RNA sequence: GAGUUGAAAAUAAGCAGAGAUCCGGAGAUUCCCGAAUAGGUCAACCUUUCGAACUUCUGCUGAAUCCAUGGGCAGGCAAGAGACAACCUGGCGAACUGAAACAUCUUAGUAGCCAGAGGAAAAGAAAGCAAAAGCGAUUCCCGUAGUAGCGGCGAGCGAAAUGGGAGCAGCCUAAACCGUGAAAACGGGGUUGUGGGAGAGGCUGCUAGGCGAAUCAGUGGAGUGCGGAACCCUAGAUGGUGAAAGUCCAGUAGCCGAAAGCAUCACUCUGACCCGAGUAGCAUGGGGCACGUGGAAUCCCGUGUGAAUCAGCAAGGACCACCUUGCAAGGCUAAAUACUCCUGGGUGACCGAUAGCGAAGUAGUACCGUGAGGGA
RNA sequence: GUAACGCAAACAUUGGUGAGAAUCCAAUGCCCCGAAAACCUAAGGGUUCCUCCGCAAGGUUCGUCCACGGAGGGUGAGUCAGGGCCUAAGAUCAGGCCGAAAGGCGUAGUCGAUGGACAACAGGUGAAUAUUCCUGUACUACCCCUUGUUGGUCCCGAGG
RNA sequence: GUAGAGAAAAUGCCUCGAGCCAAUGUUCGAGUACCAGGCGCUACGGCGCUGAAGUAACCGAUGCCAUACUCCCAGGAAAAGCUCGAACGACCUUCAACAAAAGGGUACCUGUACCCGAAACCGACACAGGUAGGUAGGUAGAGAAUACCUAGGGGCGCGAG
């Protein structure tokens, strides 16, 4: 599962990662709270999954752009511009 | 600031002494002045603060010769 | 250029679950939530409306003295908060 | 290479031999305040047009005037800024005190403040020492010596050369000449002292680790200690373990090991002309050299004057003569040397909770103070 | 085991609670304040507010009680107050002047209400909020559409 | 409306059911409530149903008219919002800027608890102290003094002799 993750998502390409990232940090973060999801139905590893999932995602966008150039000044700027244009919507399982 | 921009001259410390040796401290200042100078090329006024010896150096070696040794020029 | 301070997708921490909130669900037709301290009314109404696909007559917010912002989110006469909140585990 | 999900440790769900938790090297992220830097502010917030503010870089422009300068608009990974225990360089610069009072003098160029930068910094390659005998840039220790001296000749202050060491290293530049007007601004020619010039004729270490000898019982909580019987040693350093262990444990002597990153080795002269100029010297006022102006040299400075160019200039403790030594008014430079907020390794006729750092407990905390600040 | 127990407005009873009550709760009397000892605000505090529990310590006695200890909660705004507007005293100050350094003066501006400028009232509800939530009836500022005029906008010269 | 560098201020022309400026007042807001009192709850708290009359006279403020009036001299902030307006100088310009109309539709940040003539701030204390402003009832009285009271709040955290 761990060693697979590069072989998984280094294949999916940037504009695929947007909706992947957002769907990850959407539901299985947010929807699992609310009442802590059905009171005996946390599966608290899910918080362990998504937190580590999205962090592995965001590296790939970042670590790719180092090879191109960018260098953390432009990166922060385009993170604002991207982050500025989002619109939350119902996650999967709803 | 009591500094000639050309000569680099400052005021000097002096324990100016009585007849009895009961000293003080005071500054022997530089003989500065606000005065117009006359540029060779331009042929204009240049409103500068210079020493007296600065005048002597300028009359010795024409302004641009002296003024290269204090980088700033064209006012 | 939208948000006073940019924050996140996230914002909403959790709904408050207590005896006052349950009564306010029935009386005012309104939800109650804990949000970001740097969350705006505009930001909350854009989030919750765009999340559940429901309308928001008004939001009214305060900062309980520890420094965590809690918001009353009121809903139109059309949309029914009792049944909405029933399917988010508050009833 | 086996169990983990920080400390106190409880639950809930996960991740683990297809190799986690961990350990090391290299990267990615890093809300808001703070040099703070889009603008404001009552630090950690508010407003936005979402912007490295401001300066020198660099592209265009076009003010009062031709050129130019100020200015405006752009691009910019964009160099600078702030912080930092002591040590250090530079600027300013005390007083109490000592002199049995006190003003010269001493405290002292010390404390303090201010600015600056490095691992050291500063110094530094002779216009130097020294004496007719010689030495060859600095810097530091021993010494000369508490001697020569200076000093209301009072209190006090106090050198250097000769001599022994530690450590050694030497460089570059401007003009006279040349070329593209000419001190429009660029390349070559040369820079030296018991005179010199040009001109004309992969290797190892560090940052993770690895393998690593030899003991058993009696002893009435517990045995490493006691009497008994053994064994190892290139291991008898250390820390632990129910009671003090070479042989119980982790270790140690001894050997082994690195993808990646850091450090280390890898013939003549016109004696034309050149010799750092408002400079040296000089007058006058000072500072500082052990040296209080004194016979006061040497070094540096405000004021005013104002040379010479190796048939020269400066020094050799006023000064002149003769000797000898050196080449000032442009720069650069490792070492030996100073120190400890700090890291690793070792050591202690050091402390053991009124001691040792203030601080063995989540201490610069509680508490006090408007505040600097004090402080268990 | 002494001095003291912080005004000379003032208490009394019956019942309740409980291991225990002069002191906690209720009732009835009585008395005291009323340009306060009343109810609101500004500053300041900084959770003291409300609920349930506890009574080691704290409370000048006691204590079942508390501004105390533990556990959980509570502060809802276009119109109220401030900021997103404006400026005074004062502050900081680009360029500029002056100064061993630190810095000092000072214009353009920029901050800076204690002032100007601006739009909401009643009734209702509730352990703890209410001009904030509810009901009614209002008002300010923007985006629609019907008529339009050709320019707007800023700077700028006046009224105020 | 007009002259004169002149659109505002200023030197001369006319015209005004000769009138203006306001606090109160008439209506809707408000055939609604609100409401004194009655009719039922069941144990320690309010809560369901009902619901009469709802006017006049006099006194009357330090409140409002009033940034009004008179008098006085010591001569009484600024700046924006607002209203004109003609310039010049720039921008934004024909899916647009300014004016009016009903009906729509839309609505940023922070404070809000509690004490605040104090047992919670300031006085080391649950201290006979200090602390800006607002509201101001009756009877007596010239009165915000006094005395006794209302609304509202309290009997001063040792007692007994």
């Amino acid at each position: 599962v761990k060693k697979e993750d590069e072989l998984k998502e280094l294949r999916t390409k940037t504009n695929e990662q947007l909706n992947e990232e957002i769907l990850q940090l959407k539901g299985e973060l947010f929807m699992l709270r609310l009442q802590r999801s059905a009171r005996e139905n946390f599966k608290p590893s899910d918080f362990g999954r998504m937190r580590k999932r999205v962090a592995r995602m965001l590296t790939v966008k970042r670590e790719r752009e180092i090879e191109q150039g960018v260098g953390k000044r432009l990166s922060r700027k385009l993170d604002k511009a991207w982050k500025r244009s989002i619109v939350v919507r119902p996650p999967p399982s709803l | 600031r009591r500094i000639c921009p050309f000569t680099g001259k400052k005021s000097n410390k002096a324990n100016r002494v009585s007849h009895s040796n009961h000293k003080t401290k005071r500054l022997q200042f530089v003989n500065l002045q606000y005065k117009r100078v006359w540029w060779e090329a331009g042929k204009r006024f240049v409103k500068l603060r210079l020493s007296t010896k600065a005048l002597k150096t300028i009359e010795k070696n024409g302004l641009d010769a002296v003024a290269k040794k204090a980088g700033i020029d064209l006012r | 250029y939208p948000r006073r301070i940019l924050d996140v997708y996230q914002i909403l921490q959790s709904p408050i679950i207590t005896e006052a909130a349950i009564k306010n669900i029935a009386d005012e037709n309104s939800l109650l939530f804990t949000v970001d301290v740097r969350a705006d009314k505009k930001m909350i109404r854009e989030a919750i409306s765009n999340f559940f696909g429901v309308k928001v007559r008004k939001v009214n917010t305060l900062i309980r003295p520890d420094g965590t912002k809690k918001a009353y989110i009121m809903l139109n006469k059309e949309y029914n908060a009792s049944e909405l909140a029933k399917k988010i585990g508050i009833f």
